[PDB]
């Protein structure tokens, strides 16, 4: 989190709003709504209170408006600035304006506007941006996706530095960004993708370019909005440039940022059984056509050029790949070595000796 | 004077959407 230069900030803690007018995209009760669910995100975790005002001046004055609006800080039309916020003080501060050039929505389409609102507020009340990816207060939007919101630790940690925290938290346990330096760091899913490492751990992927050290964070969002946000396994197909990503038993192929016509797939479809409800892990082989699809504690093999299961899978990793333990969180290849991980640690393993050749951390592969 | 109020509108912070 940031705060504001001289941490600027409300002294009291009794807060007014106002919504001076209202988009036409959404009825005057669902903006309502979306603002007080907004304060509210704010008002659980401080000593906060937000009490809206029919008439006269409130801190906090929400408008809508559209390129030159008033202030000197004019929109863009649809997309690029969504709205803009004042800092916590007289007239102007805590102010919030929304761009109408958007279409304000209470759902997953258009911009929504209760997401933009919570962010909005958070510059309202002292918050500056954050530089954490996985923050409210990130500079850039991403929709969260359809599941309940809960506001992510660093907002949490940013706000509370200002104000304290409340009573009672509704919901003390705050989304972190996962730390690639933490020993303990297990992964859900690895691929590459053109040239890169991707590297899947909850609602973020890290991509690591093999020039880099520093890995880049990512919202799965900011990439695929029509994807889930924490996913089972991935692999790729190179040449065809195409990744392919699994949550329960669903797969997506993706080129790009596209999911391919005939996407989600049910991974019956690839020939499992119906008790398989989920591939923990997989990996790809350019050379031979063939995909590894773990599950549990056994391996299936779908050969990806004829479209069939091989025959005599699925079979046990205890026996086709002795010394890994009983399961297979997250699996990629390179240069003849495949590399399982299972939780904290990741075995590289020799296809060409066929045996184990090093033990190394799991967060090992983000350089820490 | 007001050197104090103009901290305020410096401030000013956007939200962003590329297109
Ligand atoms: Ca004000
Ligand atoms: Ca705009
Ligand atoms: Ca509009
Ligand atoms: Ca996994
Ligand atoms: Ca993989
Ligand atoms: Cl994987
Ligand atoms: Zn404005
Ligand atoms: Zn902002």
């Amino acid at each position: 989190y940031n705060v504001f230069p001289r941490t600027l900030k409300w002294s009291k803690m009794n807060l007014t709003y106002r919504i001076v007018n209202y988009t036409p995209d959404m009825t005057h009760s669902e903006v309502e709504k979306a603002f007080k669910k907004a304060f509210k995100v704010w008002s659980d975790v401080t000593p906060l209170n937000f009490t809206r005002l029919h008439d006269g001046i409130a801190d906090i004055m929400i408008s809508f408006g559209i390129k030159e609006h008033g202030d000197f800080y004019p929109f863009d039309g649809p997309s690029g600035l969504l709205a803009h916020a004042f800092p916590p003080g007289p007239n102007y501060g805590g102010d919030a304006h929304f761009d109408d050039d958007e279409t304000w929505t209470s759902s997953s389409k258009g911009y929504n506007l209760f997401l933009v609102a919570a962010h909005a507020f958070g510059h309202s009340l002292g918050l500056d941006h954050s530089k954490d990816p996985g923050a409210l207060m990130f500079p850039i939007y991403t929709y969260t996706g359809k599941s309940h919101f809960m506001l992510p630790d660093d907002d949490v940690q940013g706000i509370q530095s200002l104000y304290g925290p409340g009573d009672e938290d509704p919901n003390p346990k705050h989304p972190k960004t996962p730390d690639k330096c933490d020993p303990s760091l297990s992964l859900d899913a690895i691929t590459s993708l053109r040239g890169e490492t991707m590297i899947f751990k909850d609602r973020f992927f890290w991509r690591l370019h093999p020039q880099q050290v520093d890995a880049e964070l990512f919202l799965t969002k900011s990439f695929w909005p029509e994807l889930p946000n924490r996913i089972d396994a991935a692999y790729e197909h190179p040449s065809h440039d195409l990744i392919f990503i699994f949550r329960g038993r669903k797969f997506w192929a993706l080129n790009g940022y596209d999911i391919l016509e005939g996407y989600p797939k049910k991974i019956s479809e690839l020939g499992l059984p119906k008790e398989v409800k989920k591939i923990s892990a997989a990996v790809h082989f350019e050379d031979t056509g063939k995909t590894l699809l773990f599950s549990g504690n056994q391996v299936w093999r779908y050969d990806d050029t004829n479209h069939i299961m091989d025959k005599d899978y699925p079979r046990l990793i205890e026996e086709d790949f002795p010394g890994i333990g009983d399961k297979v969180d997250a699996v990629y290849e390179k240069n003849g070595y495949i590399y399982f991980f299972n939780g904290p640690i990741q075995f590289e393993y020799s296809i060409w000796s066929n045996r184990i050749v090093r033990v190394m951390p799991a967060n090992s592969i983000l350089w820490c | 004077s007001e050197e104090d109020l103009q901290f305020a509108e410096r401030y000013l912070r956007s939200y962003y959407h590329p297109t």
